[PDB]
C-alpha cells in the first residue's frame, strides 16, 4: 500500500498487511486457527489457569489501547495519544487470574457465561526470527450474566506466539486497539 | 413533585430517598440546580498547554470546548453553533485556531467569535451582527493549581471559596508537592448508575473496601491488603473523614501513599512519598506534609472525585437518572520519573480504568442500588448514612471542616447530601446560602 | 389524566379504551392501584420445600426474596439492603439461613432480621438499632393449595375469599386430585406486549384459538385440532366461561384433559385423567369430576395465568406499558409417575416456552395490539369485549359466578375489566368494595 | 408547556428555539397539532394502480392501509382491527380484495367494511352492528397529478389550496411534463434526527450545499460540482427561493435538469429535459417552461420532501423527537425511455438513499443539530433563519408567493417556521386562518 | 484441566476439552467445517425438509437448555437445575418443521430472513465408538422480520454426527446450554 | 432442494444450494477463504484505494437490494420487488472511494473505526465458465465512530471472481440481498 495515495491508511496497518501478502503458508494459517480456537475454548468454560498455563508466554505484553478522537488533519497537537486498558506482563495476567477465581469476587455468582466467535485468521513467520510467529484475528465476544445483562464486544488482534516450554507455541505479544472509544458494556474486563 | 417542600434528605443528612438515583424529573431539575450551578471539572493544564490547544468536555448534559487563549488564559464555550445549532467539534483533543461548522461553514475564532460565515457581503450584507454571535460561552473558569473548572452560573463563589475546607486537606498534594499533572487520555465506560452512586461512595466510603474489594485486595497485594473480607477493620486513629459547607469532602487514610497499587510499585512509591515528606516538614509541618503522603478519596461536589497518591480522577458524567459516562484519568506529580509516571499511570487505568478490576468490584453495587431507586416499593425508602453521627466536630484546632476522627464513616455522606438537598430546594446561590447559614450545627448535633 | 374520573372501561365491562395496553401515565398508576394492591404470584411449595430454601420472584416491578422459614412457614422480603439499597440476592433459588450484601457486608437472616453488621461495636457502638432494620416485608403470603401468592396491601382479602368463585372451579385439579407439584425453573422471555395483553387472552379467549394456532393445531395434532383455521367451532355445550369479583375468571373446554399436547402424550393423559375421574366421582360428584379433567384457561388477576390439564402455568411480570417478561413454568399432578411428569413438562415448554410453538403464534398479536394503543389515531379508540353480552347468568345451580353456558364468548373480558376499572379509580381496598356492591348486575345487564 | 403562550418560533420566522428538535411533549403535541391536522404524503397512483393495489404508510406515527377501490378512488384506513386492536396488515404492498385479521379472523374489505366474522351467527347471533365497525378511515385523500396525501381532519383545505403557492412552481415537473411515476419500494431508514431537520434543510437550504457536501460535489462531478467547499458562490440570478400561507416552500435553481446526478447521466439528462423545455415554452410559456426543468428542492408541509429534477421523493416518518424514519422513492417522468428512468432511479439511490453519499454528508449535521435542542444549555438558545430577512416580496408579477429572489437565503425557513407556530398554538384549522390572515405581510417586513 | 485448582470449570467443560486437545486430525476439522457450513446453508434459506432430510439423523436428541442462576458457593438446593427449551426427537423436529411450513403460519407472512455465522469449529472421533463424530462449534444466529425486528443469538453447539443413510453424516445429538437466562429476543423459535 | 415441498425456499436460492452440494474442492475453499480474508482486511484499514486496485474488476456489478415486504401468499402484484441500495459499476465505486478519500469530507474525522468477521465461505467453479469461480460467505460488519456510535451489519454474499490482470483473482460481481427492510444503522455507507 501507498498510504500518500490511500489517505485513510496508517503506517502501522500499512506495515501489517505487507506481512500477510507476501508468503502464504496454508499450513501455518491452519496451526494458528487451531491455537487460537483452543485458546478461545479456555478462556470461554474460564479455565483462566490452563489458559495462562498453556496459551501464554512468560514474557507475554497483553495489551489493548483506546485512542483519542483527534481531527484527521491535526498536526500540532501531540499529547500521549492513547492510554491502556490493559498493558500486562505475566505477573499482571495472573493477578487478574486471581481475581477472577478467588471466592470472594461478588460478581462472579451466578457464574458468568463467555461465548467467543474468532475470525479471520492469518498467519506468518517473522522474517528476522524464525522462530516467532504472527497472528492476525477477529474477536467478537459474548458476555451473558445476572439474567439480562448482555455485552458484546469486536476487536483485532495482532499476536506474537513463540514456542515455549515443551516446544508449546505461547503468545507474546498481543496488541488490540479497541474500536469503540466510549464502551457501552458496563467494563472491558474480559480477556479479548 | 414540590422540591421547595419535598423532603428528600433528611435532618443531618442522616438519610436521603432511594428515589433520589431513580427519578427523572429529578434528574432534570438535577441539571438546573446542581450542574447549571455548580463547579464542573473540565481539563488540566497538562492537556491544554499551548496556544490553540484545546479538548471538549461534558458539563452536566452539555458539551463544551474548552480552549487555551493566546494570552495564556483558558475560556470555554458551548459545542453548539449559533446559526442551526450543529455540534461544532467532533474531536476530543487538538490544536486550532478556529472552529468552523460543517453545516453552512461558520467560523468561530478560539476566542468564540464568529469570525467568518461564507460569501457574507454576497449573502447578509452588511446587516450580519456577528459581534452578537459568538459562541455561548461559560461564565466562570477558574484553576484550582492547574485543574481546571467551570461553572454556568456567574454568581457563584470562586473556585477556591466553594472548595471551603476541602482545599486544606487537597492542597499538599496539590501545591506543596510541586504539582500535579492530569495523564490523559481518560478512559471513558458507560454505567448504568446514578452519578451520585459513585460520586458518595468516593466521597465518603471506606467500610465498602473491605468487603466490595475483598479480591482485589487478595489478587493485588495493595498495601490496604490486610482489609481483604472483612478480616481486619483499620486500627485506631488511622485516618479521618471530613466534609464542607458546599458538600465537598473525603477521607483520610494515614500514610496510604501507595493506594491501590499492586505490589510491584509499591516499595517505589513509598520511598517516593517518604523522601517528599521528609522535606515538606520543614515547609509545611509535619501533620500537612503526612497529609500529602496519606491517602485522599474525594469528591469535589457534584461529580468529580479522586484517590491521590493511588493517582486516580474520574468525572462522572451524567447521561440520566439511571446512566453515567465515566471518564478516568490518572494525576502524577510532576518531579516524578518520566518512567515511574509512565507506569503509575497505567496502574490506574490496570485497578480502575476500563477494565480496572478494582472497579468492576463497584459495578452492581452502584447499579443495583440505582436502580432499585426506580422500583415502587422503594421509591419512598431510606436509605441511611448515619454512622458516627453525633461524633463528628468543627472548629478542631488541626483538622478543619466537619471531621469524624475515625477512618470510617458517613460524615462525609452526610455533607454531600446535606449541601444536595440545599440545592435542589432552591432557585439560586442566594438561596442556598440562606439555606446553609447553619451547615455545620446542622451536621454535628447530638 | 383523572383515573377518579376517566372511563378508561365502560359499563359492563364491554369497551377499554386501548390507550391502555399503551400509556406509561397508567402503568405507573397500575403499579399502585393494581400491582401493589392486590395477590401476586411468588413461587410453589415444591419448589421452597425445606427450611432454608428461597426463591426470588418479582411482584410488580420489584423483585423479593421468598424464603422457607424453620418453623415452615414462607415469608417474603424486599430484595434490597436497609442500608444503601444495593440488590442483596443476585440468584434466583438457593438455600441459605441468610443474606449478605456485597456492598458493606450487612448480614439479614432467612427471616428478613438484620443480624450482623461488620464492626458493628467499633463503629456504630451501641447506636445503631438492627430491630428496626430488617428487610422490608411483604406484608401478606398466603398459600392455595401449595401455590404461595404475596400481596403488599395488609388490607387485601384472604387470598380465598380474592378467587371468589373461581376458587369452585380450580379445586378439583388443585384440591381433589392430591394435588400439584410446580416444576422449574422457568423459562423466561421478554416480549413488548402490555402485561394485559397475555392476560386477557388467557383469562378469556377462546375464540383466537382456531384462528391464531391454526398451524399448531394442525402440526401438533393436539386433542383440539379440529379447531385448525376455524373449520369447525367447539359443539353445542362444549364449554363454559366464568369470573368473578376480584376479576380472576377462566374458560371451561368439557373433556380437554391433554390439552396443547400433541398426539404423543394423547393417549397416556386422556388415560390418567379418565382414570383420576372415575375415583373422584364418588368423592366430589360427577360434575365436579368432569372439570378436574378439563381443560381450564384462568387467569388469576392480575398477571398469574394457567392452563390446568396442559400444566401451562404464567406470570406476566410487568416492565413498561409496551414490555413484559413472561415466566413459564409446568404444573403436574403429584401423584403422575415421574417419566410422565418430566415429559409433561418438557412438552409444556415445547409449546407455550421460550421456543414454544404455540406460544409463538401470539406473538404478533399481543405485541402489536398492545404497541397500537401509543398510536395517535387508537389511543381514544375502543377494543371490543361484547361476545356474549346478555346471555351471562349468576347464581346458576350448578356453576358459580357470572357464566356463559357457551364455550366461545368475552365474558371474561368483562369480569377482568369491571375489576381493572374499579382499582384503577380506587385509592384503597375499601373503595374497590364500594366500586363493586354491583359487580355481577353489573356484569348480566340486557 | 403552554402552546397558546409560548413563544417557540419569532415574529417573521426569524428564529427557533432549539427545544423544538428535542422536546418530547412538543412532539407529542405535534402528533395533535402537525400530524393529525396537515396533509401527509401516501403514495402514487403508479404503485396502486388496479383495483385491489394496497400499501401501508404512515401518518405521523399512525399507520394506515391505502388501497386502490374498485370504482378507481382510493381510500386509506387505520391498520388496526376494530376488535381487540391487532395490527391488520403486516406487507408494504400487494393486492387483496380484504384483510383478515390473525388473531381472531375477523375479515375487513378493500372498502373497510366489516364483511366477515368468524361463526357470527353461532356467535353473536343478530346483534353484532357490523356496519358500525369498520375500519377507522382516513377522512380525507386527495391526489395531486397521481401523488396521493391523506388527512384526518375533515376540516383542512383541499389539497391544492394547501399547496398554495408552491403550487405553480411544481406543475410544470408534474403537470405539463406529461406527468411523473414514483418508482418503489423505498429505501427505508432510521435517523436518530428531528423530523424537522431534514424538512427545514430540504425547504430551504441551499446555503449547506457547497461546504456540507463538499466531498459529494467534487466525487461525482455533477452539474453544481462549482460549488463544492464553497469554492464558487452561484452567480446572480442563479435562484429563487419561495414559500406560502400553509408553510411549503421551495428553492429554484434555474436550469439544473440534472442535479445530484453523477457525470455518467448528465448529457442524457440535459439533453432530455432541454427537448421538453422547448415543446413546453408553446404551451406554458417560457418562465414556466424554464421551471420544468430547473431543480426544485421543496418540502410539501410538514415532512414530504423532493428534489424535482434529481428525482429525489422523501418521507421523513416521525418516530420521536429525536428519531425519523427516512423513506425514499424516485420519482421519473412518465415518457421518459425505461432504461433512463431504470438508471434514474439507481442513481437517486446511489446519491441520497439509504447508502447515499450525498445524504451521508447529510447525517451528523441533522442528528446532532436535533440531539443538542436536548441539552439543557440549548433548549432556550435561538435557531437563526434570518438570511435574506427584509428583502422577500409578495405578489410579484411573474413569481407566485412570499419570494426571495436569489438562490441562497432563508425564506422558506420562514415561511415554514410561521405555519409551524400558528399550528402549534391553534387547536383546529379556523384558528390556524385567524393567526395566519397577515402571513406574507409578517414575512416581508423590514 | 483440574477443576479443583480452576475453580471456576466446571467437570463437564473440562471433560469436552480433553477431547479435542488429544486427536488433532486436520481432515476431520474440514469435514465438520463443510457440514455446519451447509447445514448453516440449508437453515438459512428456510430448506426445513431438506435439512431434516440431508442433516438430521432418526435417532436425535436436539436439546437447548436454560440453566436457573445459582450461587457459585451453592451446595444444598438441589432441585431441577434446568428447563428444556428444546429437547426434540426426529418425530417433535418434524412436527416444527411442519408449523414452519404451514401456509397458516400467519407469524412467516412477510417471510423471515435468517444469516446464521459458524466459528470456532473443532471435531474429535469418538474413543469407543469409532463412527461417532463429536463436533463443537460456536453460531451467531440472526433473524429479521417485520421491517424492523431484529434478533441475534449466541450459543456454543456441543454435537454428534454419525453417518447414516446413503454414508451421509447426520446429527445424532445437540447440545446447547443457553448462555442468556433471560431472552430479549421475543422467542427462542430458531434452530441453533 | 424440490420448492414445490420446501414451500419456504425460492428457486434462487435452491439454485445456488446445488452449486455448492455438489463438487466439493477443498483447495478451491481455502483460495476462496485467503482471497475474501484479505479483501476484509483491506477495507478493515480503510485502504480503499488499494481494494479497488486488488480485489474488484473492471467488469464488475456491486449490488446490494432491498426487498419490499410482500405477502408469502401474494400471486396478483407485480410491480419492482427491490430497490438497489447499492448498484455500481467500477467507475461508481471509484467516485464513492473518492468520496471517502476527500479531505472534506467531514464526517470521516475523527476516523472511522471498521471490523469485518467472514464466515462460512463455500466455493464452487462455475460449470460452463471454468475461469469463473462462486464464492458465497456471510459477513458481520461492524462500525464505531464518534465515541458512542456502534453499528452492525449482517448479511450473505454472493460473489463471482475471476483472475484479471497478472492472473489476480477479483471480483466481477456481489449481491447481497440485505435482510433487514428498515436499517437501524443510521445508513448503509460500508461496503459489504
Ligand atoms: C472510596 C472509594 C475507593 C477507595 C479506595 C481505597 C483504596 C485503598 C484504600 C482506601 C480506599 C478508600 C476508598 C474509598
Ligand atoms: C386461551 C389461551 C390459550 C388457550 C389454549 C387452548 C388450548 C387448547 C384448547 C383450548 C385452549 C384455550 C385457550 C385459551
Ligand atoms: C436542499 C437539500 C438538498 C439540495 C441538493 C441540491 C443538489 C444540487 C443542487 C442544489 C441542491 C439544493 C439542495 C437543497
Ligand atoms: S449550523 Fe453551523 S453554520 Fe449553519
Ligand atoms: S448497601 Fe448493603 S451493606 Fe451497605
Ligand atoms: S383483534 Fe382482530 S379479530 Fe380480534
Ligand atoms: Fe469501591
Ligand atoms: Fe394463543
Ligand atoms: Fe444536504
Amino acid at each position: 500500500i501507498n498510504i500518500q495515495e490511500d489517505k485513510l491508511v496508517s503506517a502501522h496497518d500499512a506495515e501489517e498487511i505487507l506481512r500477510f501478502f507476501n508468503c502464504h503458508d496454508s499450513a501455518l494459517q491452519q496451526e494458528a486457527t487451531t491455537l487460537l480456537t483452543q485458546e478461545a475454548h479456555l478462556l470461554d468454560i474460564q479455565a483462566y489457569r490452563a489458559w495462562l498455563e498453556h496459551c501464554v508466554g512468560s514474557e507475554v505484553q497483553y495489551q489493548v489501547i483506546s485512542r483519542e478522537l483527534r481531527a484527521a488533519s491535526e498536526r500540532r497537537y501531540k499529547l500521549n495519544e492513547a492510554m491502556n486498558v490493559y498493558n500486562e506482563n505475566f505477573q499482571q495476567l495472573k493477578v487478574r487470574v486471581e481475581h477472577q477465581l478467588d471466592p470472594q469476587n461478588w460478581g462472579n455468582s451466578p457464574k458468568l457465561r463467555f461465548t467467543r466467535f474468532i475470525t479471520n485468521v492469518q498467519a506468518a513467520m517473522d522474517v528476522n526470527d524464525k522462530e516467532l510467529l504472527h497472528i492476525r484475528s477477529n474477536v467478537i465476544l459474548h458476555r451473558a450474566r445476572r439474567g439480562n445483562q448482555v455485552d458484546v464486544f469486536y476487536a483485532a488482534r495482532e499476536d506474537k506466539w513463540k514456542r515455549g516450554e515443551g516446544g508449546v507455541r505461547k503468545l507474546v505479544q498481543r496488541f488490540v486497539d479497541y474500536p469503540e472509544r466510549i464502551l457501552q458494556t458496563h467494563n472491558l474486563m474480559v480477556f479479548l | 413533585m414540590n422540591y421547595n417542600n419535598k423532603i428528600l434528605v433528611s435532618e443531618s443528612g442522616l438519610s436521603q430517598k432511594h428515589l433520589i438515583h431513580g427519578d427523572e424529573e429529578l434528574f432534570q431539575h438535577e441539571l438546573k440546580t446542581i450542574f447549571a450551578r455548580n463547579w464542573l471539572f473540565l481539563t488540566h493544564d497538562s492537556l491544554i498547554p499551548a496556544p490553540g490547544d484545546y479538548v471538549t468536555a461534558k458539563m452536566g448534559i452539555d458539551e463544551v470546548i474548552v480552549s487555551r487563549q493566546n494570552d495564556g488564559s483558558i475560556r470555554a464555550f458551548l459545542n453548539v453553533c449559533r446559526h442551526r445549532g450543529k455540534t461544532l467539534v467532533s474531536v476530543e483533543a487538538g490544536n486550532a485556531k478556529g472552529f468552523v461548522c460543517s453545516y453552512h461553514g461558520w467560523g468561530f475564532g478560539s476566542n468564540g467569535e464568529l469570525q467568518s460565515v461564507p460569501f457574507e457581503k454576497d449573502l447578509y450584507g452588511e446587516s450580519l451582527n456577528k459581534k452578537c454571535l459568538g459562541l455561548k460561552e461559560v461564565a466562570r473558569v477558574e484553576s484550582f493549581h492547574g485543574f481546571i473548572y467551570g461553572c454556568f452560573d456567574q454568581e457563584a463563589p470562586p473556585l477556591m471559596d466553594y472548595l471551603g475546607d476541602a482545599a486544606w486537606y487537597l492542597e499538599p498534594m496539590f501545591k506543596h508537592s510541586g504539582g500535579l499533572e492530569l495523564v490523559g487520555p481518560p478512559g471513558k465506560v458507560v454505567i448504568k448508575a446514578n452519578w451520585k452512586a459513585p460520586a458518595e461512595n468516593f466521597v465518603g466510603d471506606a467500610y465498602h473496601v473491605g468487603w466490595t474489594h475483598a479480591s482485589s485486595l487478595r489478587s493485588g497485594e495493595s498495601i490496604f491488603s490486610s482489609l481483604a473480607g472483612n478480616a481486619a477493620l483499620p486500627p485506631e486513629g488511622a485516618g479521618l473523614q471530613m466534609t464542607s459547607k458546599y458538600g465537598s469532602g473525603m477521607g483520610v487514610l494515614w500514610d496510604g501513599y501507595s493506594g491501590v497499587h499492586s505490589a510491584d510499585l509499591v516499595p517505589e512509591l513509598m520511598a517516593f512519598g517518604g523522601a517528599k515528606q521528609e522535606r515538606l516538614n520543614k515547609e509545611i509541618g509535619d501533620v500537612r506534609a503526612r497529609i500529602y503522603r496519606s491517602h485522599l478519596n474525594c469528591t469535589v461536589f457534584p461529580n468529580n472525585s479522586m484517590l491521590t497518591c493511588s493517582g486516580v480522577f474520574k468525572v462522572w458524567n451524567p447521561i440520566d437518572a439511571n446512566t453515567t459516562e465515566v471518564w478516568t484519568y490518572a494525576i502524577v506529580e510532576k518531579d516524578m520519573p518520566e518512567d515511574l509516571k509512565r507506569r503509575l499511570a497505567d496502574s490506574v487505568q490496570r485497578t480502575v480504568g476500563p477494565a480496572g478490576f478494582w472497579e468492576s468490584d463497584d459495578n452492581d453495587n452502584m447499579e443495583t442500588a440505582s436502580q432499585n431507586g426506580k422500583k415502587y416499593q422503594s421509591r419512598d425508602s431510606d436509605l441511611l448514612s448515619n454512622l458516627g453521627f453525633g461524633e463528628d466536630v468543627y472548629g478542631d484546632a488541626v483538622y478543619p471542616g466537619v471531621v469524624g476522627k475515625s477512618a470510617i464513616g458517613e460524615t462525609s455522606y452526610r455533607g454531600f447530601y446535606r449541601a444536595y438537598q440545599a440545592h435542589v430546594s432552591s432557585s439560586n446561590w442566594a438561596e442556598f446560602e440562606h439555606a446553609s447559614s447553619t451547615w455545620h450545627t446542622e451536621l454535628t448535633k447530638t
